């Protein structure tokens, strides 16, 4: 319930879909007998997320990550809501939401 | 009397990756935080400058309790009991022996973190271990920053065990060795290029950070309008003000400079002449 | 409400329309039974957006992008304020908005 | 058990699994010596949790720690409930629950 | 006649790490709490400023019961029996035996940072190799201006002339207790609002406020200005000095505002001299 | 006595694509960033220059630890344990294993383009047909002269005589960067400003500047000339040579200027010979 909570939950879904897309891209990148990353790419994503000073940089990285994720439906249905949520709100809060999505993305894969 | 030597020194323009933060991932980040106008500036810790001053004191002879090995990268103490009377470093920087003459000393030098004059926007440098083989320690990133640095310090000269030890400290501030950082790939000389020193006998300074930028992405540096207003209004006695460096040209190019009270300060374009005059005044005042 | 977000939203919409026109132009470019890439087009757009180095770069770039977008109705009703928003505001903020528009573009087609 | 009690227990289990992951990471990094410390890790975690002074800093640290934990199967099974609980509840109560989870932790034999 | 000197001073901008709270594990916790807007603001205890004033008195004659050794880092009492009639320290700051206990002629409030504290953490390491439990540590700093409010009851002084050294010390405050070695923060004021009135009603407490999160412009106020306009806080009893004068004089309709006829000096020393002349005239010194 | 060799090196004019950013997509992004007067300048990393110096040391037969294969394009270590006494590269550039560390006697800063980077992208198609990933491609190039600043701590060398090969390598620097097949950019100096002094203070870092934002002409910055004329930078310790010598000598009042007393040689080889003679005299070689 509550509009803010629904927006937060479906933004978590958006971020989880984006990480699914990025992880699929990494899976496609690797070849041969080398073991494709699963956990260390998550650690890389964590390191890149914490590497974020001020706002401009974090929003740039978040937008780049979302685009690199590729196709996603939760952002498809909700354009205005997530656009306003990302444009507004402190960047630290959005980083907290992104980390919370990271910690709970894995049930998908 | 209680004589204090306050001063704000501005470094030279150059790529600087002097003080870093927690290792994080593959990217070494600078020590940065909000400084002015809500913009993020890069910082150099004052402990780095204190270490550089200690290294200068060690290199130019002198007696220092802490001796940097410079070969094993280890610190050795000549005497386990700190003696500020004999050793320069104990007299100047103090000590604190907590493990369990006094065991603690406040030191005569007080420094503040060096603040980049220019906001830190981007400036991440790609680094590769090269070769054809790749591994975990192959692709790394290092943050740098093309800016001048500016720090503020204050000396309680009367607190020194030996009053004559202030002169080597001024010499070290002038000919400062490398400040801790990646000098292999980012060699940043920390020698001053503009000085605003004040040799007064009261605690108020008002000269903490007198340098401010123009065109925030440029190397040009000017004296802050607040400092000039402080000088002109009557505060900050010009006879106690020592200004030297490349800011001298900009100060002299100002309109109505001759009529301004700033003209009565000790202004020397050559830093060596300004330091010599200031040391002459200090020796006269301290009875050296 | 607080019409800055209105400008942000119709900027997103005009960006989506312009990129759709460009994907249609690329569809016209390709020929014969090769499948016209769609995800690769988005990747190419993101890479070109990240190629810029402030001010002149990405400003003439995004102006040319909007121009090649074709007949954009909302642009026609919103020439002046969109141009003013382009001239003002930091360029990295414009890049963030463009990347968000890319990430939220799909459900048109 | 009420739904609030169930979510509280799931959060305790989530935090315990995150601590398991962090301590396993420390064990792997510090295999040298007679044995990597365990009490020192708990003291470090307690000190870092008590360092937090406001909601934003504490929630940032909590999300960072939870992601550093790893898979966190209890967070896999409960995206929405645990995410809403973290976002909504006052940070002091979440710190109390986290410290209770720390106290009630069993290192793997 | 009862005379009170209330004042709120504003310090210069710089990185301050002076009132570490308790230390939490690896970190020296800068003392902070909620303030104004529900944001975390760093604090400097009033006891630190009182200690700084005590040190100022000790360093320049001014016989004081408590003597800071400055070498053994201990306090020595010249006379175990406190005598406010002879010592400046006992007269002004009071005492308590646990007698007479005084009451204290100077009342001070905790210094409040003009800006919220975001994270401001600085890393610290000890050279290299042979790393131990003390090798890694963190220190909290803060890049803002500090603001505190004080009030001194001139009549309560055993010697009325002792109020002048307090003004001089407040304007020439020594090192306020803190990490001076690493974060040297001068506590001398750059903006002052002093009220020399004869009744126990002050409306200048914590007048300075700018918020504007991370900045240093430090505008005076809107509530204090409105208080001046409304009719109370008569400008004849108001003394404003410092860098705030430049902003005050640039305001619109300033010449017609009642704030104009207040004792406003850009130079702090000139305003201090005028205020001390007024105080000496009023107290019969 | 602690002797230090500071120097700023200006390269020749040409089309350069030496250091690239992260490579993905169509464009090979030139390593660029902000510089003086707030314009984008192309950069060359100091690690590449250090690699070129080490490669020069390898090609001249000097004993080094790391050896470039030139066939497998990998780095081979002759000895797993670094020994600065025996190997030139370990002595000069230091090492880190993770004594297992050494700071190295050579400190070098990143190379900065004299001229701002405006445009000049190159077309990279590969023959005809089969338009695969090796098809239509873009490469960024810059038509400018790069400038870098280095500093040598001569006393830090295990063998004092090793400074001379370093100077020779700086003179005859091998291939720097990667795009040598299509952008052959010699990195040998054409203008030099060296300082052989016994002070940690250096005022010659990045002393060159352009006269026209789009021209190949180079000129010593007015700040450097003012520094020499004021009294700083002892002319007896200053070594200036290269094509900047002609421009310096065409200056008015050059004879009366203190810059005339500096060691100014139009021929770079003569400057290097004289400086090496001075260095050998001072270091007792």
């Amino acid at each position: 319930n509550s509009e803010e909570d629904k927006q937060y939950l479906i933004f978590i879904k958006v971020f989880q879909q984006a990480m699914k897309g990025n992880f699929a891209k990494i899976y496609a990148k690797t070849e041969e007998g080398k073991d494709p990353p699963i956990k260390k790419k998550v650690e890389r994503l964590r390191a890149e997320l914490n590497y974020c000073y001020d706002e401009l940089s974090f929003k740039e990285y978040l937008s780049d990550f979302l685009v690199r994720g590729g196709l996603n439906k939760y952002f498809n249905e909700h354009q205005e809501e997530i656009a306003l949520l990302i444009k507004k709100s402190p960047w630290q809060e959005i980083r907290i939401w992104s980390l919370l999505a990271i910690a709970s993305y894995k049930p998908k894969d | 009397p209680n004589y204090y030597l306050y001063g704000t020194v501005l470094t030279r323009y150059g790529l600087a990756s002097l003080n870093h933060d927690i290792r994080r991932g593959n990217k070494t980040i600078l020590q940065k935080g909000y400084w002015n106008n809500g913009k993020i500036h890069s910082f150099v810790g004052s402990s780095a400058i204190r270490w550089a001053l200690r290294f200068y004191l060690q290199k130019q002879g002198y007696l220092v309790n802490r001796v940097w090995d410079e070969e094993e990268h280890i610190n050795r103490l000549t005497s386990e009991d700190f003696d500020p009377e004999k050793f320069y470093d104990d007299d100047i920087f103090g000590f604190a022996l907590l493990e369990s003459t006094p065991n603690q000393r406040m030191g005569a030098l007080g420094m503040n973190m060096a603040v980049s004059l220019t906001p830190y926007d981007g400036a991440v440098k790609l680094g590769a271990k090269s070769g054809r083989e790749k591994d975990s320690t192959s692709l790394h990133f290092t943050e740098y920053h093309a800016t001048r640095y500016q720090y503020y310090f204050g000396i309680d000269a009367t607190h020194l065990k030996d009053f004559s030890r202030i002169l080597p400290m001024i010499d070290g501030i002038m000919n400062l060795p490398k400040v801790g950082g990646s000098s292999n790939i980012f060699n940043y000389p920390f020698c001053p290029d503009s000085l605003v020193f004040q040799w007064t006998n009261h605690f108020a300074s008002y000269i903490s950070y007198c340098f401010e930028y123009c065109d925030p992405k440029s190397k040009e540096a000017k004296l802050s309008q607040e400092f000039i207003d402080e000088v002109e209004c009557g505060q900050i006695d010009p006879s106690k003000l020592w200004i030297g460096g490349t800011i001298v040209k900009d100060l002299q190019q100002l309109d109505n400079f001759e009529s301004s009270p700033l003209n009565k300060a000790h202004i020397y374009r050559n830093r060596n002449e300004m330091i010599e005059a200031l040391k002459t005044v200090i020796k006269r005042d301290l009875g050296l």
